[PDB]
């Protein structure tokens, strides 16, 4: 459940996630098809499963 | 607490 950014990515709406490159992760919801539901420094929401690599 | 719904949207492609 724990992963790291492998990109920047930038939310487009408040139900996303965003992150910068190397940025932490904690994976609250995985569902297949491309969006997990994470949290970092406080916010929760979904962001892409590829655009991350699990510790 | 309710949580967000997974976006409709297809998941972006990884930057090149």
């Amino acid at each position: 459940s724990v992963v790291r950014a492998k990109f920047n990515f930038q939310q487009t709406n408040e139900d996303e996630l965003s992150f910068s490159k190397g940025d932490v992760i904690h994976v609250t919801r995985v569902e297949e098809g491309g969006w997990w539901e994470g949290t970092h420094n406080g916010r929760t929401g979904w962001f892409p499963s590829n655009y991350v690599r699990e510790i | 607490p309710s949580r967000p719904p997974r976006p409709s949207r297809p998941p972006p492609p990884t930057p090149r």
